[PDB]
């Protein structure tokens, strides 16, 4: 059982192991399907939005947020922890925009962002944050991925899945991605992998689209998701 | 060790022991007094082992004076030969390192009576619960396997959910006796149903009502439906009154 | 909720705070404190049970009044209504610091009932155990009477009761019919009131303790005259 | 907190289960059904539209003091369903939030602004161990610059989207059912059209036909972009429309 | 008509049904857990004396003395926690140093031990109860006088106390043999 | 605990069955934690012996000496009174002494010396100014009786409580503090000679330890529960058992009252001081 | 039975809406020695029974110029009461020159004793203040019970065994206003005789009485000093 | 005296906005409104880092509604790069109070 | 066992933290990682542990870090708390450098983040980092070292040193085929990768499955490098064909 370590968050199990994160990424695994795929010309970020209701307002929360020009995210889990790390990512590129009058390396941004997850899966008191970051972005002409956890570590990907099914979706991924993978089409790769890990019919306003090429991140509109559907169906 | 109130032991050969399993608060020891307030089961020895903390009272069920001053003790032995029914009562808390004797001695007692089922009236913790524990139901069960078959298909038609094993053990957060008790009974090959309900210690007297009628579900030594009479005992369970000066 | 009531900031499995739920209890520990809303302003009245004869006539009193014009009955934890009194008694007097005026019974009232929230809130704390209602009469303003609980809702009567027989009281209140009379004569029905709801076999003896504010008054808090206050008292011992 | 973390996956806010649930936040949401009552709120092509069934519960207390219908700010206007002092709280919460941002920015708080504090500070909550969530849910509405009407849903787990139309309540899902029919057959919602379609989206899922004292209207309009709580004979005239039809 | 268990005897801040804090007592006793030290005063003067417990041969008896100077004319004897005694003096030391700079004085037995006990009363500075008793004995302008600290915090004022290991035998003996008219020798 | 910020906590559990399911999870326990466990097992040992070498009887009082009553006396103020009362009937020279230890006593003024009158050596007492563990209840019982029964002696227990035991449908602050109840096993045929104890009242302890093996083994005894407000051997709480006196136990074992209580302040205001820790 | 959740922790009610811990302050305080109060037209007084060798406690302090109190419970809470209690008629006089009311202070002491009940990390005072004192409206006797809410009384006592003292000082509630110091101090002391057994017979060094007076302020009376009333006082 | 009009103006910066904040909250919503927030802050502030480790004070950015919000504070000089460091546990014991 | 361990500041009867021996034992969970002193200079052959194939390369290295210019570590436990342990090694080298403009000598780095770790374990309500870095580097006073610390805070002096899985066997390893003052950085490379061979028996050494470092002076200059992928793949060749040729030559 090992309840006690089960409960507490600055505990080590008799194994070695921090139950209370694992129950954060098991919330992560929990989520909505958010599959990210790194593409030759830029990337993709495309995920499976919860706002299939005819109520719920498109014009409202965005599963895919930017944090600068160059930087965008999506996330599977929990929305509010979601919103806050947005908040301080953002924070955190412009402290550093306005130091160097750099942008932002993505690379650096997913540090800062994954050492603030850090510092409350290490103290008592507070728990971890039940949210994993699939943090893209575009650099020196050379497109970028990355996967913070809840644990505060992070790493750089090629093509990642998130949520529902997402060892499937990982599955599917090495399946189709290839390395020379061009943009254009990693987004119908994407769609597949969503549609592979999907719950009902493929909506435009059932998954919410991202791409980060040279030009910079781009949340895609309605219109756009629905032609890139509409060819791959 | 039991010893009458009489001169002789009155055999209960035939019999099913009802037992208060001592565990997160007094779940089942309340239930057991139920169960003997109600059937009005007379007190038939005591079980006299240094195991538990020893106490004195009155008889918890006096209904008259006459049986207000019959003077009881931790552990007393009640039977009901209309049911061949036998109702141990632990009224105490156990000692250090004496739970696995009290758990042989009974179960070796039991043995020699020739009672079949030591059905235990018990319970675990309403915490330590997993996700499908929290959400399913809080009464459990655990059928030895000496349990016979048609008891055990009674229950299964009853649609009952087994205590979760974590090979694995069978463990009752906060059942102390229980969990020995039961692994004892499965080395000597006798039957026992050990019946359980999640809880949260604290006001537990629906608990012990909820006990009881899981237990009636399968037994039925009550009419199947105030019905669950209580002791004339159970009173001022939360202390004194209040002082005047505050409030 | 036998594992969800050892803490204030911790839910039940279907979303309630029993913290805060004893603490309603615990103000029913205490002896009912009536108070009636007339047209004429309102009038308080008290089943003070009297303690003993040692102590000196006033002796933890129940019928304060935070301010000039503003009374308060209360039932529960004395320490807490007292503390809620001083709490009421500093927001008025700023209130009227800075505004300029007398503060309405709308705002002290729920200024004191969100204090009582702001402690139901956080674990470092628990609830007041207390209850009260406050009472005030102005030309302007006219007839007023809020009561505030232990989960600090300010909801507005005509008349109620907090207490032991707080029921009681209410449905007696319900009988009676409040608005079209002065509070010399809703005086005698609070009176009546209180000796009806009170218990004589449960409580040995008791002392009613009467209060109003209305333009009587000339809006101001103070205790019925022993004249008037024995009369309303003569009334309750005939019915 | 002061006492420490309770004990088990589903007594403390802080600590997961083994899926990642927060068993608190779900009981907050809980507490709010404990409210007791519900609220539907409709956005359309006029007007924004925020009702409720109001509860005198006994004849003493002052119905005019019982409420569920609260004001921000002149553009905003809201209605609370769950703990009433919880509600209470958040509502001043709110208005702080506002006057903050109307003094840091020199102009008022959107909706979806307010909202989203609102969902900070219920996350904040949610983190931490001293403090729970609140057991209220805040609808909130108003005449947005650039957009319009706008009705937006206000959680205790954070959840700050916006909607075509909310529900709160016991009645919450059934009122969202009811709403989805509706705008599944859009039929450009005027100021009329949607007040009617709350009342009688209420009157559906509650299956009881209001006295205009038995419920609170609420509009905020594009001819009248301040908060304006119906009165007794404005409901009365809706009720009646509602009949006739 | 169950016997249960209920704990009140781990926390300073608890009071068990009866109204008494289990810790302090426990400090009280833990007191009497160490050695011994006889606390006398008469109209002559005040005599301090303690069996301090050499463990063994090679230890030094210098350093485990528990009679203390606090001040010139100020004298006490420790028993118990010499660890948490080491405060209890060095505040007492504190204190009459100060008077002694600020009004060129003698700070009065009871109100050094009061200041002592001021530091004392923290508990629940200390988290726990203070688990060593002093026996203030001084000859201030006022007299000889003794005194004695306890885990409860306060002083009192005495006049023949033994505190420690076979404390209850060692006072019993001390007022066997003790009277009013006696001298410092005797 | 609660020792820092988020520090997770457990209830307090009424059945102790943390430390029982502990305890009954030695299995896997190592050689050192056995022989550290039986140390302190052989440390709570009660050992009845004789002071004429101080060398253990090996035998139970009532084996080895006939037993037609025997007089037990646990708590401080019970003590007093037997000391003050029954001491001065005759000579009551002592029997032997259990020598026991535990957390809050020690073998000896916390002592468990008995006695007998010596004209009537049948007739014995109990000077049990200690306390004795749940775990050493049952090694004194077997030490002092010996599990099994004469059937024949009239044993009377004597036990001081606090009126805060006490419970009542009213204030336990609203009681005659010095008041005294009784609780009677089944062979026990004689008045009580106070109210018998409430329903919801129980007794725990070594009295308890007493009263139960006396009902099992049909002895006639008898259990006087003395409630009290103060615990300091008070003349009241002593005089609180003056009424035991007249009844048949102590009936031929006491002398005269004003010669008991004419020592008995002695007794009172011989004792030491509670430190200044109240007023 | 069940209240042992709920009554180890002063900042959680129990399922019948009620804080153990407080009634068991209130419990501490009854532990504690008896102590009586009594006032007269122009008297407050205060007599308290001490607990062999080695002195006794002080029951009987001055807190102030006209304000005094007797102990009867815990002594480090009782302590710290005083010095507050004396650090607050020492700010009153020092600032706005004026004798600090003795009700004034009572509700300040409330207020002080009611914080640690509604605060965790904290016990109530388990002490129980009989307050003397005289000032503006005739002499003050007052009784702050450990639970923060106190009472005004003309006669009082509290402490172990203090019920008999209640009973005396009720059955003359109304004579001590029309009794001269002197009676009033030996209608104490019948008090306080009240709850010593009955062989016993109060002595001098058994018993402190503090007397705050119209023209006197709050002195202290040792064994030498109470003797003068000891010698008359009836049996 | 300090070293420059302002040192005393931003050494206390923050000191004074929540104290305004406060007294503005006292005079229009009541006593219980900077209670709470007093409350909220104290709660989050009570679990972060240990003071020789740079803490990210996420949360109590968030209550304070400065969480997207940049000042010269955040950029001109850079607490996470100290160029002096005491011990670890010299400074947690400061932090206690008991230095 | 079962207790004295909810905090990390709690004794048991025989004196111990089972706290930071759960952080040890999950240091133990964590992945091979050597580190071997050398008379040319002081090499980390790490396992990489990254062998998922849409795992992408865009850093210096993941086991193996840079603390400054005469410094180099591995890591072998939590990732998320080796980060933060990482930048306080840097930070703490660079407060050193600007304070005496000299590198910070290796063992006063090395109780610095010791000192990090245990008052981490010291004070209640911080979980132990849990943590074991493999430190090498280079000063004018020892030379070439080669440190180790655990998440407790003790660390020690090493020829050759083993964190991670299997560190056991291939500490008893390493000394049953080392030579103090004897090894080359040439044989301690191949000692280094013929312990991870006889170690790592989840899989062959595919020259991915390992990271190796390199710290050599030339030019009184800490060169601070990894070997290539040719390099490693050379070194795992030159060990098989060598186990190879002694397994003919035992026929």
């Amino acid at each position: 059982a090992e309840r006690g370590y089960s409960f507490s968050l600055t505990t080590f199990s008799p194994s070695g192991k921090l139950v209370q994160i694992e129950y954060a990424l098991a919330a992560v695994a929990g989520g909505a399907p958010s599959v990210g795929i790194k593409a030759a010309n830029g990337v993709v970020l495309a995920t499976e939005k919860k706002q299939k209701s005819i109520l719920y307002d498109e014009r409202s929360v965005h599963k895919v947020e930017p944090i600068t020009k160059h930087i965008g995210l999506v996330y599977s889990g929990m929305g509010p922890d979601y919103r806050v790390l947005v908040h301080r990512a953002r924070k955190l590129a412009q402290q550093y925009y306005l130091v160097y009058q750099e942008p932002i390396p993505t690379a650096q941004l997913v540090q800062r962002v994954a050492s603030v997850m850090q510092e409350y899966t290490q103290s008592g008191g507070v728990r971890p944050f039940g949210v994993s970051l699939l943090i893209c972005g575009w650099n020196e002409g050379r497109p970028y991925l990355f996967q913070s956890d809840p644990s505060g570590a992070y790493f750089a990907w090629k093509a990642t899945a998130m949520g529902k099914n997402y060892v499937n979706g990982k599955t599917f991924l090495e399946k189709r991605y290839n390395e020379d993978l061009e943009l254009e089409d990693a987004i119908h790769t994407a769609i597949l992998t969503l549609k592979e890990s999907f719950e009902g019919q493929m909506t435009e306003d059932n998954i919410e689209v991202g791409i980060c090429n040279e030009a910079g991140f781009r949340r895609l509109t309605p219109t756009e998701v629905k032609d890139y559907l509409a060819a791959i169906a | 060790m039991f010893v009458p109130c009489g001169e002789s032991a009155p055999d209960l050969a035939g019999f099913t022991l009802l037992m208060p399993a001592v565990s997160v608060g007094n779940v089942g020891q309340l239930a057991m007094d139920l169960i003997i307030s109600t059937l009005n089961m007379s007190k038939i020895g005591y079980f006299y082992t240094d195991c538990l903390v020893p106490m004195v009272g009155n008889n918890p069920y006096a209904t008259t004076e006459g049986n207000s001053t019959e003077l009881s003790i931790n552990a007393e032995v009640y039977s009901l030969p209309s049911r061949k029914l036998v109702a141990l009562q632990l009224r105490s808390i156990f000692i250090k390192y004496k739970s696995k004797p009290f758990c042989e001695k009974l179960l070796s007692w039991v043995k020699s009576s020739g009672c079949a089922r030591v059905i235990v009236l018990s319970s675990s913790h309403s915490y330590q619960r997993n996700d499908l524990q929290l959400r399913s139901t809080p009464f459990r069960y655990l059928l030895t396997p000496s349990m016979q078959k048609s008891v055990q298909n009674k229950i299964k038609s009853l649609n009952w959910e087994e205590m979760e094993k974590s090979e694995f053990c069978i463990r009752i957060p906060g059942g102390g006796i229980t969990k020995t008790l039961y692994d004892e009974s499965c080395s000597k090959e006798i039957q026992m149903a050990v019946l359980l309900k999640f809880v949260s210690e604290g006001d537990n007297i629906p608990d012990a009502l909820g006990l009881v009628e899981y237990l009636n579900e399968w037994l039925q030594i009550l009419k199947p439906l105030s019905r669950w009479k209580i002791p004339s005992s159970w009173r001022l369970l939360f202390g004194s009154g209040l002082p005047p000066a505050l409030f | 909720g036998t594992g969800y009531d050892l803490s204030a900031s911790t839910f039940s499995p279907d979303g309630r705070v029993f913290q805060v739920e004893y603490a309603m209890k615990a103000v029913e520990n205490s002896s009912t404190a009536i108070g009636i809303r007339c047209k004429d302003g309102v009038v308080f009245g008290v089943e003070k049970l009297v303690l003993s004869k040692l102590y000196e006539e006033g002796s933890n009193k129940r019928l304060f009044n935070v301010d000039r014009h503003v009374g308060m009955a209360v039932a529960g934890l004395l320490a807490d209504a007292r503390s809620l009194a001083d709490i009421a008694r500093e927001e008025a007097s700023n209130f009227r610091s800075n505004f300029g005026y007398n503060i309405p019974l709308k705002h002290l009232a729920d200024r004191v009932a969100m204090y009582v929230h702001a402690y139901t809130l956080y674990s470092a704390v628990r609830p007041f155990g207390c209850s009260f209602m406050l009472g005030s009469y102005s030309v302007n303003d006219g007839a007023q009477l809020y009561m505030i609980d232990p989960s600090g809702v300010s909801y507005g009567y005509w008349g109620c009761a907090i207490g032991k027989a707080r029921q009681a009281a209410k449905t007696e209140i319900e009988k009676l019919q409040m608005k079209e009379m002065t509070c010399r004569d809703i005086v005698k029905e609070v009176a009546k009131i209180i000796y009806i709801v009170h218990d004589e076999v449960k409580d040995k003896a008791f002392e009613l303790e009467l209060s109003w504010v209305g333009e009587l008054t000339n809006g101001r808090h103070e205790i019925v005259p022993k004249d008037i206050r024995e009369e309303a008292e003569k009334y309750a011992k005939e019915s | 907190m002061s006492r420490g973390s309770s004990a088990g996956f589903d007594r403390h806010i802080t600590i997961f289960s083994p899926e990642g649930r927060l068993y608190q936040v779900e009981y907050a949401f809980k507490a709010i059904n404990q409210g007791g009552l519900t609220s539907v709120a409709v956005r359309g092509k006029d007007c924004a539209v925020i009702v409720t069934q109001k509860k005198v519960p006994d004849k003493l207390l002052d119905s005019s003091t019982v409420t569920h219908l609260f004001k921000i700010t002149e553009n905003i206007g809201c209605v609370m369903t769950g703990m009433t002092a919880d509600s209470r709280s958040q509502v001043q919460r709110a208005r702080y939030e506002a006057a903050n941002w109307k003094y840091k920015y020199g102009y008022e708080i959107p909706v979806d602004m307010l909202c989203k504090r609102i969902a900070d500070i219920s996350q904040v909550y949610t983190q931490n161990a001293e403090m729970r969530p609140l057991g209220c849910c805040m609808i909130l509405i108003g005449i947005d610059e650039e957009q319009g009407p706008q009705v937006y849903k206000c959680d205790p787990a954070g959840y700050y989207c916006g909607f075509k139309a909310t529900a709160a309540g016991v009645k919450q899902t059934e009122s969202t059912s009811f709403l989805e029919k509706k705008v599944k057959k859009k039929f450009d919602w005027t100021f009329e059209q949607t007040v009617e379609t709350a009342i009688t989206c209420l009157s559906t899922v509650l299956s009881i036909d209001f006295k205009p004292s038995e419920i609170e209207v609420g509009v905020v309009t594009v001819e009248n972009p301040k908060f304006r709580i119906l009165t007794e004979a404005e409901i009365d005239a809706h009720l009646v429309a509602l009949a006739e039809r | 008509m169950f016997l249960t268990r209920s704990e009140y005897d781990r926390g300073v801040n608890t009071f068990s049904p009866e109204g008494r804090l289990f810790q302090v007592e426990y400090a009280i006793e833990a007191i009497k857990l160490g050695s011994t030290a006889i606390g006398i005063q008469t109209s002559e003067g005040v005599c301090l004396a303690v069996e301090k417990r050499i463990t063994s041969p090679l230890m030094e008896p210098s350093s485990i003395e528990k009679i203390v100077e606090i001040d010139a004319h100020i004298g006490c004897a420790m028993s118990g926690l010499i660890a948490d005694a080491k405060t209890l003096i060095d505040k007492a030391r504190v204190e009459t140093q100060n008077h002694w700079f600020t009004y060129n004085e003698t700070m009065t037995v009871e109100s050094v031990t009061q200041a002592v006990s001021n530091l004392a009363l923290q508990f629940g500075a200390m988290s726990r109860p203070f688990g060593v008793a002093l026996l203030f004995g001084g000859v201030d302008e006022k007299g000889p006088q003794l005194f004695h600290m306890d885990p409860s915090g306060t002083f009192v004022q005495c006049d023949a106390r033994a505190i420690g290991s076979a404390s209850e035998g060692a006072q019993s003996s001390l007022q066997e043999v003790y009277h009013k008219s006696m001298t410092l020798k005797e | 605990a609660a020792t820092f910020f988020g520090e997770v906590v457990k209830a307090p559990c009424r059945a102790g069955t943390e430390d029982e399911e502990e305890e009954e999870e030695g299995r896997r326990e190592t050689p050192e934690d056995r022989e550290v466990r039986l140390q302190l097992a052989r440390k709570r040992e009660v050992r009845l012996l004789r002071r004429q070498t101080k060398t253990s009887l090996e035998v139970s009082l009532l084996e080895k000496y006939p037993c037609s009553k025997f007089i037990i006396a646990i708590g401080n103020n019970a003590v007093a009174f037997l000391s003050s009362f029954v001491m001065n009937s005759g000579v009551w020279e002592e029997v032997g002494c259990a020598k026991l230890w535990n957390e809050w006593c020690r073998t000896t003024e916390a002592f468990c010396v008995f006695y007998h009158l010596k004209s009537n050596p049948s007739v014995f007492l109990c000077q049990c100014s200690c306390y004795v563990a749940e775990d050493q209840q049952y090694q004194w019982l077997e030490k002092v009786f010996g599990s099994c029964p004469r059937k024949n002696m009239q044993i009377t227990i004597l036990t001081c409580r606090h009126v805060t035991d006490y419970k009542t449908s009213e204030s336990t602050g609203s009681l005659p503090s010095p008041f005294l109840r009784a609780l009677k096993t089944q062979n026990f045929k004689d008045s009580a000679c106070c109210p018998l104890l409430e329903q919801p009242n129980i007794v725990h302890d070594l009295p308890a330890a007493v009263l139960s093996y006396c009902q099992v083994w049909k002895i006639p005894a008898i259990l006087y529960l003395c409630y009290t407000d103060v615990m300091k051997l008070d003349l009241i709480t002593v005089e609180a058992f003056k009424p035991i006196l007249s009844t048949r136990s102590l009936k031929g074992l006491v002398k005269n009252i004003p010669q008991s209580t004419e020592i008995l302040k002695k007794l009172m205001t011989t004792n030491e001081i509670q430190s200044n820790i109240y007023t | 039975m069940f209240r042992n959740q709920y009554d180890n922790d002063v900042t959680v009610w129990s399922p019948q809406g009620r804080i153990h811990q407080i009634e068991y302050a209130m419990e501490a305080v009854k532990q504690g020695s008896a102590t009586v109060g009594l006032k007269s037209k122009t008297h407050a007084v205060l007599v308290a029974l001490k607990r062999e060798l080695a002195a006794h406690q002080k029951k009987i302090l001055h807190v102030d110029n006209h304000i005094g109190i007797s102990i009867a419970g815990l002594t480090a809470d009782a302590r710290l009461l005083c010095n507050f209690m004396r650090q607050e008629c020492l700010d009153s006089r020092f600032v706005f020159d004026r004798p600090l009311p003795v009700s004034r202070l009572v509700s300040l002491i409330g207020s002080k004793t009611q914080i640690p009940t509604q605060r965790y990390g904290r016990r109530p005072y388990g002490v129980g203040l009989l307050i003397a004192g005289y000032d503006d409206m005739g002499p003050h006797i007052f009784q702050t019970c450990p639970s923060a809410n106190y009472f005004d009384c003309r006669a009082m006592s509290i402490g172990a065994r203090s019920q008999s003292a209640r009973t005396y000082l009720e059955r003359h509630m109304s004579e001590f206003m029309e009794c001269n110091l002197n009676e009033l101090v030996k209608h104490g002391l019948r008090a306080l005789r009240e709850t010593l057994p009955a062989e016993q017979d109060l002595t001098t060094k058994n018993v402190s009485i503090g007397i705050v007076g119209k023209d006197l302020e709050f002195t202290i009376y040792d064994d030498d000093d109470v003797s003068p009333f000891l010698e008359g006082l009836e049996e | 005296l300090p070293s420059h009009p302002l040192e005393l103006s931003e050494k206390n910066f923050q000191l004074n906005q929540d104290k305004m904040n406060f007294s503005t909250l006292r005079n229009i919503q009541g006593l219980f409104a900077p209670l709470k927030l007093q409350m909220e802050f104290k709660a989050v502030q009570q679990v972060q880092r240990l003071p020789f480790l740079s803490s990210s004070n996420l949360s109590l950015d968030v209550l304070r509604g400065n969480d997207e919000t940049i000042g010269f504070e955040d950029i001109l000089n850079d607490p996470s790069q100290s160029e002096v460091m005491g011990e670890p546990h010299l400074m947690v014991e400061y932090k206690l109070g008991l230095l | 066992s079962r207790r004295y361990d909810s905090r990390t500041t709690i004794f048991s009867p025989e004196g111990r933290l089972y706290q930071v021996e759960y952080a040890m034992e999950a240091i133990g969970h964590a992945g091979t990682c050597l580190g071997i002193l050398a008379n040319d200079g002081v090499l980390l052959a790490a396992e990489r542990r990254n062998i998922h194939k849409l795992l992408d390369e865009v850093f210096f290295s993941e086991k193996i870090y840079k603390l400054n210019e005469d410094m180099a570590c591995s890591v072998a436990g939590i990732t998320s708390d080796a980060n933060v342990l990482t930048n306080e090694l840097r930070l703490i080298a660079q407060r050193y450098l600007l304070q005496y403009q000299e590198p910070i000598p290796c063992e006063q780095l090395v109780t610095a983040l010791c000192d990090i770790k245990q008052a981490y374990t010291q004070f209640g309500g911080k979980r132990p980092f849990g943590v074991s870095l493999l430190y090498i580097g280079w000063d004018k006073h020892y030379g070439f070292q080669l440190y180790q610390s655990d998440p407790s805070g003790n660390y020690g002096g090493w020829k050759a040193t083993c964190i991670g899985n299997n560190s056991a066997a291939a500490v008893s390893m390493l000394k049953q085929d080392y030579k103090e003052g004897e090894m080359t950085l040439k044989s301690a490379l191949a000692l280094a990768i013929k312990v991870l061979n006889k170690t790592m028996d989840v899989s062959k050494l595919s020259a991915e499955k390992v990271e190796i470092a390199t710290l050599t002076r030339e030019n009184g200059k800490t060169v601070i490098r990894v070997l290539k992928q040719k390099e490693v793949e050379q070194l795992i060749k030159k060990h098989e064909e060598e186990e190879a040729k002694a397994e003919r030559e035992k026929k």
